[PDB]
């Protein structure tokens, strides 16, 4: 399913 | 070989020499260190943190399990930390940028990992991408597990360093910024493996050429190893 080595999370924005 | 500190027992395992607890300590390590970073850089306000003891010497603000938001973020790091169990996690990093979601970072708090084949002695190789040895590999591979108390001191060094950098070294973050967690999988991790909370991405993060850095500290439990560093434009 995953063919990429990176993971991105939702963040905190100020 | 155990950590007999009364306070340490709450957040951490008393024993870190065996694979499971070595991996589990790392999960707790990620949780405490990034809690302090988030708190002391004032990315999140106090109300997302619970005052906790690390040792009888040192206190720290850790993500609150009883607040909606902080519990989500704590869960996020717990998932990243659980990937350490099978050697699937190359790096987790708090990435601060101007806009969501820029590739080049203003500031990064990185934990970078390495796994050991058996007995916790010989390091499993960690490479590019191009076949080149990882930047964080050598320094962590040379290390030897020196007992539970050594690990206790390492955790204390990291949290104290985190407090120092944010309080004495780092210039304040801009009024407007976006901070998110970005991770990298190891090549060993299968295609069916994905870490909850983290979207797949072909891009990680990058740093400006004139970037400054500082070593927060290393971790050497029985069967795992990690190096934590700070990269930023806001030093001094």
């Amino acid at each position: 399913a995953r063919d990429s080595p990176y993971g991105l999370s939702q963040g905190i924005t100020k | 070989d155990s950590i007999d500190d009364k306070k340490w027992s709450k957040l951490f395992p008393r024993i870190v020499s065996d694979p499971d607890r070595s991996s589990n300590f790392m999960t707790r390590a990620i949780y405490v260190a990034f809690s302090a970073v988030l708190r002391n850089r004032n990315i999140l306000g106090q109300e997302y943190f619970t005052k906790n003891y690390i040792t009888e010497k040192l206190k720290c603000m850790t993500l609150c399990f009883r607040n909606l938001r902080s519990n989500q973020i704590a869960q996020l790091l717990r998932n990243a930390g659980d990937a350490t169990k099978d050697g699937f996690l190359k790096e987790v990093s708090l990435v601060i940028t101007n806009n969501e979601g820029d590739l080049e970072a203003i500031e990064v708090f990185s934990m970078k990992f390495i796994y050991f084949e058996n007995g916790g002695v010989v390091a499993r190789l960690s490479t590019d991408k191009n076949g080149q040895e990882d930047p964080h590999f050598a320094k962590l591979a040379q290390l030897v597990y020196e007992g539970g108390d050594s690990v206790r001191d390492q955790m204390v060094t990291i949290v104290r360093s985190v407090q120092f950098l944010c309080t004495k070294v780092l210039e304040p973050l801009p009024e407007e910024f976006t901070a998110n967690f970005r991770l990298e999988y190891t090549n060993d991790a299968p295609s069916n493996f994905r870490i909850d909370g983290f979207e797949d991405s072909s891009t990680f993060y990058t740093l400006p050429d004139d970037i400054q850095s500082a070593t927060i500290g290393h971790l050497r439990p029985g069967c795992h190893a990690a190096n934590m560093e700070c990269w930023s434009m806001l030093m001094s």
